[PDB]
DNA sequence: GCTTGACAAAAGTGTTAAATTGTGCTATACTGGGAGCCACGGATGCG
DNA sequence: CGCATCCGTGTAAGCACAATTTAACACTTTTGTCAAGC
């Protein structure tokens, strides 16, 4: 149950923490297929 | 650099920044803002404050 | 390479700039490369030569 | 001024631009110190020993090497931005158009000959070129069209500008396709390949409070009436009508697997037990039969559209 | 934003491999810091883009 | 298609079409007499904008009276 | 205005009572770090993957290095062979040696 | 009610051709951008 | 120690070759189908 909010300061520990995966690329998706480009932008 | 390299350290950017960070305590900074502000006749009270 | 966070660079006024005792116009510098910065000094260095 | 522009431009003239005579040596130590090191490997390799007279001049001759390069990237450094200042307003930053620029000056300096006798600004200009293209190409869009689609792009535009000077009037996907050898859906196609995007940050509605995202349905939204009935058919058509038919549904279940999930063939749900294939065959035909009856056919009328 | 910080981050992924000397490297640097500063906070420094 | 979408389709004697429908009908609350109607066609060499093969406009003509909540002054 | 998030949705009922069998692979990668992915009971399990700090991790079981058959990359020296042969090099080094010693 | 065997149609394996995408090269000389059509509060030197 | 003034701030590729992905074709296995009989 929500108490009271906090806001903190984060630290590179924090953001690798949220990050489910590295961005490597900037592609968003596909020219032709529309389809999000993998190790990219939008990545599935 | 070149004459007394080993004397010394330096760098330059967010690089050294950030050395400086780690090489840095806080404690006697601390320390040296309160016995200013104790004794800041003048304009340094203000700013150590 | 390292970056720092722009808020608490020129935070009105900067935060980074009084944590780490640099006057601003000159931390400015240090950031984007615009001049040097020693980040260690040898003593002991000095005492043997 | 906070320029980082201004910044570059004044810093690149520390070094002087070079000359015909001045420069042949660079490329000379440069050679010599990369020889220097390939002897080295060998001497690793082979295991073979040097006078340290020889050993301190060929490591020497390697850091001269190394400096000579780093002398004359610096003084061609200029180059860099002398050629790529034209390429502004396409797209791009200016300082990335530099820095691209720069790796094709290297690319340059690791590639020139002045063993031929031309000069370094004829050279590198070309690679300095390319590298600005092949950086325009590969990262000026938000959606990355492969190279040579773009070249296919940029042939249509410089085609289409060309007609439309000498014709006045805007040409016609007829007259494309005749010039460019090519289909006009092909035409359309490349036209739409080149048509860029637009940013929802845009304000709308001639008051600049609104944005143009607010105005945007969502066409996936789960509409309720639907996502409730969906589950209503999961307890009018998944279950009363298996209760009253027994294993003459309980069949069904396999065969289009509402439970497990998995459809399956009539050998996979007769082969695990004692009925053979064509069993099941007659079975599924005299099911559909008995539930096509007037009296179960009514109730899911209303299911289906 | 968020591509100009990823290419910028690339190309000095590759300067830094080449070994370029650090005058170019340095503007690099620079420039990532322009691009973060930019997105977190365009325009609190110089030109927004 | 969802299994019981697919059982559905068997118990009766259609099939999915690979079209869905967006045909165009009358907003809520607008109701009256079609008076008129206006094709455009791409075949027949109209100046229909980039990529639109047909374009159709119909006019409902409707008779308000006065009633409760109406205007006047 | 309407449009699509390239993609799409459905309302299939959710349950969590009856799911496939999951055999969790766990690879660790250079830096140190390890991290755990469920795969099917079919196996087939890759001997490196990419993991959530960005760089590939090998599996930790043991199984499976790679020949590092890959075509090594080309470089300066590549570069520099092609234009000139050996023979003028030796010359050019022993130039510069002799210079030295002048 | 259930099984057997021949038959037609649909769904896999694999080879091959083609379209689609990524990387490298071009040697007269060319070397330092060009855009551009404000008022308020907090601080420091001076009297 | 207070006030006047300065500063920070909210106009110019195209080709060649290699590598990957996608389709077209051919045959083979599997599935559903039909009749007939056990």
């Amino acid at each position: 149950f929500f108490d009271e909010l906090r806001i903190g300061l984060a630290t590179a520990d924090d953001i690798r923490n949220w990050s489910y995966g590295e961005v490597k690329k900037p592609e968003t998706i596909n020219y032709r297929t529309l389809k999000p480009e993998k190790d990219g932008l939008f990545c599935e | 650099q070149d004459r007394y390299g080993e004397y010394f350290t330096g760098a330059m950017g967010a690089e050294s920044i950030k050395k400086l960070i780690e090489n840095f305590d806080i404690d006697a900074e601390a320390e040296s803002l309160r016995e200013v502000i104790r004794s800041g006749k003048g304009q340094k009270k203000l700013r150590a404050l | 390479a390292p970056v720092t966070h722009i808020w608490y660079f020129k935070g009105v006024p900067s935060r980074l700039g009084y944590l780490l005792d640099l006057a601003p116009k000159d931390l400015e510098k240090i950031i984007y490369f615009a001049a040097y910065v020693i980040t260690s000094v040898d003593d002991e260095m000095r005492h043997n030569e | 001024s906070a320029d980082s522009v201004r910044a570059y431009l004044k810093q690149i003239g520390k070094v002087a631009l070079l000359n015909a005579e001045e420069e042949v040596e660079l490329a000379k130590r440069i050679e010599a110190g990369l020889y220097a090191t390939q002897k080295l490997a060998e001497l690793a390799e082979k295991g073979e020993k040097l006078p340290v007279q020889q050993r301190r001049d060929m490591q020497w001759i390697c850091r001269d090497g190394d400096r000579a390069k780093n002398h004359l990237l610096e003084a061609n450094l200029r180059l860099v931005v002398s050629l790529a200042k034209r390429y502004t307003g396409r797209g791009m930053a200016f300082l990335d158009l530099i820095q691209e620029g720069n790796l094709g000056l290297i690319r340059a300096v690791e590639k020139f000959d002045y063993t031929k006798g031309y000069k370094f600004s004829t050279y590198a200009t070309w690679w300095i070129r390319q590298a600005i293209t092949r950086a325009m190409a590969d990262q000026a869009r938000t959606i990355r069209i492969p190279v040579h689609m773009v070249e296919v792009i940029n042939k249509l535009g410089r085609i289409q500008r060309e007609l439309l000077q000498d014709l006045g009037r805007e040409p016609t996907p007829e007259e494309l396709a005749k010039e460019m050898d090519i289909t006009p859906e092909k035409v359309l196609e490349i036209q739409q390949y080149a048509r860029e995007p637009i940013s929802l940050d845009q304000t709308i509605g001639d008051e600049g409070d609104s944005q143009l995202g607010d105005f945007i349905e969502d066409s996936e939204a789960v509409v309720a009436v639907d996502a409730v009935s969906f589950t209503l058919l999961q307890d009018q058509l998944q279950s009363v009508l298996e209760t009253l038919s027994e294993r003459e549904a309980g069949v069904v279940r396999l065969r289009f697997g509402l439970t497990d999930g998995q459809p399956r063939t009539l050998d996979e749900i007769g082969q695990v037990y004692g009925v053979t294939r064509e069993r099941i065959r007659q079975i599924e035909s005299k099911t559909m039969s008995k539930l096509r009856h007037p009296s179960r056919s009514q109730v899911l009328r209303d299911y289906l559209d | 934003l968020y591509r100009r910080v990823i290419n910028r981050n690339n190309r000095l992924k590759r300067l830094i491999d080449l070994g370029a000397p650090e005058i170019i490297v340095n503007n690099e640097k620079r420039m990532l810091q322009e691009s973060v500063d930019a997105l977190f906070d365009n325009g609190r420094r110089g030109r927004p883009v | 298609l969802t299994p019981e979408e697919r059982l559905l389709r068997a118990i009766f004697g259609e099939k999915a079409r690979e079209v869905r429908d967006t045909s165009l009908k009358v907003p809520h609350g607008e109701s009256g007499k079609v008076i008129g109607i206006r094709v455009f066609s791409r075949e027949d060499d109209d100046e229909l904008p980039a990529g639109v093969n047909e374009l159709v406009r119909v006019y409902v003509a409707q008779k308000r009276k006065i009633s409760d909540g109406d205007k006047l002054a | 205005l309407r449009g699509s998030r390239l993609g799409a949705v459905s309302y299939e009922t959710d349950r969590n009572h009856d799911l496939a069998p999951r055999q969790v692979a766990r690879y660790r990668t250079d830096n140190g770090e390890e991290f755990d992915v469920p795969f099917a009971d079919d196996a087939e399990i890759p001997g490196t993957w990419l993991c959530r700090n960005g760089l590939e991790g090998t599996l930790i079981e043991g199984d499976v290095p790679e020949p590092k058959k890959v075509k090594p990359p080309r470089t300066h020296w590549d570069m520099l062979l092609e234009r000139r042969s050996v023979e003028e090099l030796e010359e050019l080094l022993k130039e510069r040696l002799d210079l030295i010693k002048a």
